[PDB]
RNA sequence: CUCGCCGAUCAAGCAGUUUUAUCCGGUAAAGCCAAUGACUAGAGGCACCUAUUCUCAAACUUUAAAUGGGUAAGAGGCCCGGCUCGCUGGCGCUGGAGCCGGGCGUGGAAUGCGACGCGCCUAGUGGGCCAUUUUUGGUAAGCAGAACUGGUGCUGCGGGAUGAACCGAACGCCGGGUUAAGGCGCCCGAUGCCGACGCUCAUCAGACCCCAUAAAAGGUG
RNA sequence: GGCGGUACACCUGUCAAACGGUAACGCAGGUGUCCUAAGGCGAGCUCAGGGGGGACAGAAACCUCCCGUAGAGCAGAAGGGCAAAAGCUCGCUUGAUCUUGAUUUUCAGUAUGAGUACGGACCGCGAAAGCGGGGCCUCACGAUCCUUCCGGCUUUUGGGGUUUUAAGCGGGAGGUGUCAGAAAAGUUACCACAGGGAUAACUGGCUUGUGGCGGCCAAGCGUUCAUAGCGACGUCGCUUUUUGAUCCUUCGAUGUCGGCUCUUCCUAUCAUUGUGAAGCAGAAUUCACCAAGCGUUGGAUUGUUCACCCACUAACAGGGAA
RNA sequence: GCUUACGGCCAUACCACCCUGGAAAUGCCCGAUCUCAUCUGAACUCGGAAGUAAAGCAGGGUCGGGCCUGGUUAGUACUUGGAUGGGAGACCGCCUGGGAAUACCAGGUGCUGUAAGCUA
């Protein structure tokens, strides 16, 4: 069997960008997405980014530069723990609130807190800022879902719609929020409210207690322990609504001083790896 | 045929027999390795080659002559088995015919193949033992009446067929830097895997 | 009756004869070809100040 | 007679480099080209839209208008016997930034310096660039170097 | 080439689009009383013979397909004429393309 | 300079150059010496001649010119160009080879000091 | 005709040229043990498979010249303040462009030159030919077809005996002097040198750009 | 010249000598189409090939794992480009629409064709940024007059008015492939005219493929022995008594095939004179040398040069001189 | 120093095999009620936190392949301009300037911007 790796497959390789062989950044998607008009003259083009891990949401705000994007602005969903939320840091609700965070953390930067206060209630319907004259414009910027799939009632909206209610411009439609009937092509924003404030994950908790108990504590057990039930799902979130508007400015920690101690051994200097294949040279002569 | 006064400069580009140029006829020269070609680097320490002073071209039915020529001498003074010839010349550059006559058209059809050879280019090889020295010089020298120009037939200070001289040849072997393989020998630097410099030794 | 198909033997010396002028840059270049959507800007911050 | 196609000749000058093929680094778009600097031209096979002819890849003009994706050149080109100004839309990923006149920025800001300096401490520096002068006399010391005694080698062959 | 029997394009008269009607254009006989018409036969009586070129030496095969674009707005019957490349067959009606077939 | 050595070795086949002495410098000017008063091919008889084009350069006589074209001073293009191309006669002796290089024998290239043998047959 | 004429009292600008600075290319060469295509020979591992090897490409190339093409080398600059806009927009400067005012000559590479500046009218020509180099078809051609430059056509003169184009050199009428290329036995101006060294004998000697023919192979001359 | 071909309008690679341009009846090719999707957009997916496997099942069906820089595909010729694309599959679609100017390319910097970047409408797809006014790029096409259709928030039909009709302005189409666009079968040996050595048929000239002639090397032939006499495979030259190639001279004319006649020259010598060599015993014959002084015939058939035969002969050699 | 988000240059970053590591974080992992989703909860989407390093990932190892850089190849190949240079010719030498490429040899193997957190 012909080798197809051999010094002619090498030679004529190329290597994908690096955050494509990482499987981290689409550039056909980017290009599209960071590049302002020419006839725009470094005017920043902002845009919403929107990452999900298995324990935490990332939610930041940046514009494109040769030397690499600055991050304007950034909103995290351990922060959660803070104003309320301690338990499901990654779900729809909490989504929605790192949205929120973001949006208002940005709105204090900026001194646009006081003007675009979005819905302080949760109605779920279809909510466009609007910019108001003689006040500064709004702040447009735009959704970045990456690699993840844009279908109907995917979290990447969730905090498109945290952030459109924080006071963020953010051109979208009601198509991909969760509560789109696409048969009928209409929007019910009543089960959106639910997804927001979690009523959907409150009857997940009251299907599994009152059907058997064994499995709600393995699915819901660091819901017990830390004493949120399944009917303080929408009080709870409210009232992180609120926390959240009243102080989304983020402190950031005292700079603990390190000597600096490495946990990792160093490459092997040339002195040192030269010597090492003229002890292998030596020991294979003895031994024969 | 047309006589080689016609195809002996190099004229034209060179016009290689490929997709574009068919119907090209087969070249008068088939085989360019003749003797005991199955023979190790050892037994056959000499070399003789039958350098070109010309920048022309060599036609394939000369090739062809002049290697009979100097095979035919080597197996009666040296034996079928005491020499090693290597035809170092293909013909690749296709000569051109034009029709059998005014010039209406006058880009013509293939004829043959042609070698083009450069100043200071071997025509042809022939290593053989230590003694066969005056042979080969003299079967060599009966096969530059079948080329056109002139020819010299310089005996190389190389080892044989490889490209390493006879002063260093035998140093390289007790070093395990060349290893014998068929009529040439493997350049082995120091700069491999451990795993293949322990197989050596 | 064949003739001689193309030549450009004696034509650099006759581009050469009253030599290869480049084109004269001026002062305040033209403003045709520009984005309209620019110029009509432009001519709104010329009735105003 | 060879065809008046716009793409003849163009083998080779609009092919991409040896491990260079791919997606178009995300730099050259956000270059900003204002209007009136001194920009080259280039052309890539990738972006088949805007791409300048091939009697422009490898000038250089300057910059009258910008657009949304493209940006508006005016090249000299001879025709002739006569150099034309051509204005020409060409994308901004057949073009870069020309480095020709950032040596003169360079050097005039380094003489706005100079005669300041001069100025409020009383030299006579010059301020003009000069050719590459003979060398001046020199000593060269034979200490720890003698002069090796060359001559040609015999001929071998 | 086939094109479809309905067309959502831009109606001049309504200033929006608009369905059309898709319908080959035809030339439609020649008039008697059209000007070169009313001159050509007046030139051409009497005697002299064949006063006018007869093109003989036909060298095209096909010809430019024109769509009559008929607004379907019951008020708005606005027409207009849209060209399409030269093609030796077109068929209006047609059936649209199937991929996973035998 | 750099500048003006590129311009002679791509017309060395057309010129002979040198370096010339003082004495090749003082007789070119003496003896071959017109000047450039208004586009005109002045005669170099009086001071007066190049006290009046020269005369903010402070070349005020012929000595001047000399020691300002012998020794290159901060003035020599306004007093090499004041000078019209010296009309030097033909070779009294004749030339080796007109149309070789000065290494091979003829009389083209440049001939480092020879340059004042080949002024005092042609001056 | 508009100027400069006064030389960098002045702004200058220009260039079949270099220098400095920055871009463009895929030809010569090189490579094929790198891809595509062609190709010779053995060797190892159980026809293939791996590592080598000989020879090539104009419609192949990793690499890649020389020559060459474009641009930039200042007052149309540099810097600062204010104002205008329906364009742009988190951000009366957020960009952008326009407008107005002020500050600052050590005109901020070499060489050369009045700007081959701005127009108008316009004849002739639209069969070319030759050479160095590059190069296509052809066995080749005082052949056919291209590229750079020069010549000639339109051009006489010194030299090549002779001559369209070769070498030198281009031309008002003359005196003197001196050269180019080429010459100096005599025709035929000049070696009528006590020119230097060596090679060479030919019963077809040899005698110099283009150029007016000579080869392979041989000689104990 | 004719026949053939289209190098007549266009496209790819090369020629082309590293910007661009650059010729020949240069080279290898392609075009007068195809597509309601093979146009537009979004999403998902990864291809060619190879290996291990898996009822029927095999070298080719299908399922599945692994490797797989693209070595596949992208309607066609070729080149370039492209991998969460520009390929494959799918669901929504008509930016293949309506408009003014600028601009690139062939260029005279004219038209047309084909392209590029914008402005103003109205829309498609997408969560959105955005993308799209046909096909991934380089090709796939057409003036005036006339006809025909569409459009007007409109004009004239004239001494007014009304209605038909006709004319006009704006934009498509009908087509000129000789493709910047005549409506067009031959013959002339009965031929004419204006011209052309810009151009053929003679000589001459350059060229020598071809023809003829002569060397070099030595496998072999020669009973044996490479070279007395020959010289395969190769290769170097000469000649202008072959025929081409070219088209410089000659078309206000150079009389043109053969024979007859007559003179002269050349030697690549058939004979004779003087010699060398042998597979030279003699005779005969062959090879070669100095050598063109001298001779080289009479006839049948054919217009023939060239052939073929009959006899003679020391031999009946080969050519040049327009 | 490390772990993530978004990147710039796009192999000094890739490829094969081996070894070590979990503080935070990351990954694997545990479920299919809701949103969504396929032949299949594998993928995609969603809900979650019992385990903590097998893999991803990160850091090392290899007289590693590749890539990058330098030396050398070589002032060689080739080339601008010049001659009444050589040569029957093919072609070559010289004068005046510019000046490569493979093989071979050696060294190196990601750097870095913005934002957040942790001191294995
Ligand atoms: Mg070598
Ligand atoms: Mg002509
Ligand atoms: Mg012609
Ligand atoms: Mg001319
Ligand atoms: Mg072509
Ligand atoms: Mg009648
Ligand atoms: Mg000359
Ligand atoms: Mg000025
Ligand atoms: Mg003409
Ligand atoms: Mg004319
Ligand atoms: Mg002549
Ligand atoms: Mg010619
Ligand atoms: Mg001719
Ligand atoms: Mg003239
Ligand atoms: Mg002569
Ligand atoms: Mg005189
Ligand atoms: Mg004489
Ligand atoms: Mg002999
Ligand atoms: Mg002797
Ligand atoms: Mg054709
Ligand atoms: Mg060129
Ligand atoms: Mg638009
Ligand atoms: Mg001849
Ligand atoms: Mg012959
Ligand atoms: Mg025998
Ligand atoms: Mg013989
Ligand atoms: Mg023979
Ligand atoms: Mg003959
Ligand atoms: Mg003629
Ligand atoms: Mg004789
Ligand atoms: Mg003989
Ligand atoms: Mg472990
Ligand atoms: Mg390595
Ligand atoms: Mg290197
Ligand atoms: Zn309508």
């Amino acid at each position: 069997v012909k080798v197809v790796k051999n010094k002619s497959y090498f030679k004529r390789y190329q290597v994908k960008f690096r955050r494509r062989r990482e499987g981290k950044t689409d550039y056909f998607a980017r290009k599209r997405l960071v590049i302002q008009d020419k006839n725009k003259y470094n005017t920043p083009k902002y845009r919403m980014i929107v990452r999900f891990s298995n324990r935490d949401i990332v939610c930041q705000i940046a514009y494109a530069k040769i030397e690499g994007d600055m991050i304007v602005c950034a909103a995290y969903s351990h922060e959660l723990p803070k104003y309320g939320i301690s338990v499901g840091l990654t779900n729809y609700a909490a989504a929605y609130c790192t949205g929120l965070l973001l949006a208002r953390r940005l709105l204090n930067k900026f001194g646009l807190d006081k003007v675009y206060d979005g819905q302080v209630e949760i109605t779920g319907d279809e909510f466009n800022v609007e910019s108001i004259d003689g006040q500064p414009g709004a702040f447009t910027c735009y959704l970045d879902a990456g690699l993840a799939r844009t279908t109907t009632g995917n979290k990447v909206f969730g905090a498109l719609k945290g952030a459109v209610d924080g006071g963020l411009s953010i051109p979208h439609s009601t198509k991909r929020f969760p509560g789109y009937d696409v048969e009928s092509k209409e929007f019910n924003a009543e089960v959106h409210r639910k997804h927001i404030l979690g009523l959907n994950i409150a009857e997940y908790m009251r299907l599994l207690m009152e059907e058997d108990e064994e499995c709600y504590k393995k699915q819901f057990s660091r819901f017990i322990k830390n004493g949120v039930t399944a009917d303080s799902m929408e009080e709870m979130y409210k009232k992180a609504h609120a926390a959240i508007r009243e102080n989304p400015v983020h402190e950031k920690k005292p700079k603990r001083e390190v000597k600096k101690k490495r946990w990792n051994r160093a490459k092997l200097t040339l002195a040192q790896r030269k010597d090492r294949v003229a002890q292998k040279k030596a020991s294979f002569l003895r031994a024969q | 045929r047309r006589p080689a006064r016609c195809y002996r400069y190099c004229k034209n580009k060179p016009y290689p027999k490929s997709r574009f140029c068919r119907g090209v006829p087969d070249p008068k020269i088939r085989i360019f390795d003749l003797g005991r070609k199955k023979a190790k680097v050892d037994e056959f320490p000499l070399c003789a080659h039958m350098v070109s002073d010309e920048y022309e071209q060599l036609s394939s039915e000369a090739l062809e002559a002049a290697r009979i020529c100097a095979n035919k001498y080597m197996v009666k003074t040296c034996g079928k088995d005491g020499f090693h010839i290597r035809v170092r010349l293909h013909p690749f550059h296709v000569i051109r015919i034009n029709k059998m006559l005014g010039m209406r058209g006058a880009f013509g059809k293939p004829q043959g193949t042609v070698a083009r050879v450069h100043i200071g280019q071997v025509i042809m090889s022939v290593r053989t033992k230590a003694q066969n020295k005056e042979h080969v010089i003299e079967a060599l020298r009966r096969a530059k009446f079948k080329f056109p120009g002139r020819q010299k037939i310089h005996v190389s200070k190389k080892y044989g067929f490889t490209k390493f001289n006879t002063c260093d040849f035998d140093n390289m072997l007790a070093e395990k830097r060349l290893i014998p393989d068929g009529c040439g020998v493997k350049y082995i630097p120091s700069r491999g895997p451990l795993s293949r410099w322990k197989a050596l030794h | 009756a064949k003739s001689k198909n193309h030549t450009t033997h004696n034509q650099s010396r006759k581009w050469h004869r009253n030599g290869i002028k480049k084109p004269r840059s001026q002062r305040y270049e033209s403003l045709k070809g520009v984005d309209p959507k620019f110029l009509r800007n432009m001519r709104f911050a010329k009735k105003h100040n | 007679t060879n065809t008046r196609g716009k793409r003849r000749g163009t083998r080779y000058m609009f092919a991409r480099p040896f491990r260079k093929h791919g997606p178009i680094p995300l730099s050259t778009y956000m270059r900003i080209y204002k209007k009136g600097d001194i920009v080259d031209i280039k052309g890539t096979g990738t972006i088949q839209k805007g791409m300048p002819h091939k009697c422009y890849h490898g000038k250089t003009g300057r910059v009258y208008n910008v657009t949304q994706h493209a940006v508006g050149i005016i090249v000299n080109k001879q025709v002739k016997g006569k150099i034309l100004a051509k204005r020409i839309n060409v994308r901004i990923e057949h073009i870069k930034h020309s480095k020709s006149r950032d040596s003169f920025l360079q050097r005039v800001k380094e003489n706005e310096k100079k005669k300041v300096e001069a100025k409020k401490e009383g030299t006579w520096i010059e301020l003009k660039r000069q050719p590459a002068a003979p060398r001046p006399a020199h000593f060269v010391s034979t200490k720890n170097n003698k002069p090796q005694l060359l001559e040609p080698i015999p001929y071998e062959f | 080439v086939n094109v479809p029997k309905t067309r959502r394009t831009y109606c001049k008269k309504c200033k929006k689009h608009q369905p059309h009607k898709v319908t080959q254009y035809k030339k439609g006989k020649d008039s008697l009383y059209a000007q070169g018409k009313r001159r050509y036969d007046r030139k051409q009586s009497g005697y002299g013979g064949q006063t006018k070129p007869i093109f003989r030496k036909k060298a095209k095969t096909t010809k430019k397909i024109v769509l009559r674009l008929e607004c379907v707005e019951p008020n708005c019957r606005s027409k207009r004429m849209l060209a399409i490349k030269r093609c030796k067959h077109f068929e209006l009606g047609g059936d649209k393309k199937r991929k996973g077939q035998v | 300079n750099k500048a003006s050595i590129n311009m002679l070795r791509i017309a060395e086949p057309y010129i002979a150059w040198g370096y010339p002495n003082l004495k090749s410098v003082r007789e070119l000017i003496y003896k071959r010496g017109f000047g450039k008063i208004k586009k005109q091919r002045i005669a170099l008889t009086d001071n007066s001649l190049i006290e009046k084009t020269l005369g903010q350069c402070g070349i005020i006589c012929i000595e001047d010119l000399i020691h300002e074209i012998y020794t290159v001073g901060k003035n020599f293009k306004a007093a090499n160009n004041f000078l019209w191309p010296f009309k030097l006669s033909s070779p009294r002796g004749g030339m080796n080879k007109k149309t070789t290089h000065f290494v091979e024998g003829g009389d083209a290239g440049n001939r480092e000091d020879q340059i004042n043998r080949l002024v005092r047959r042609m001056n």
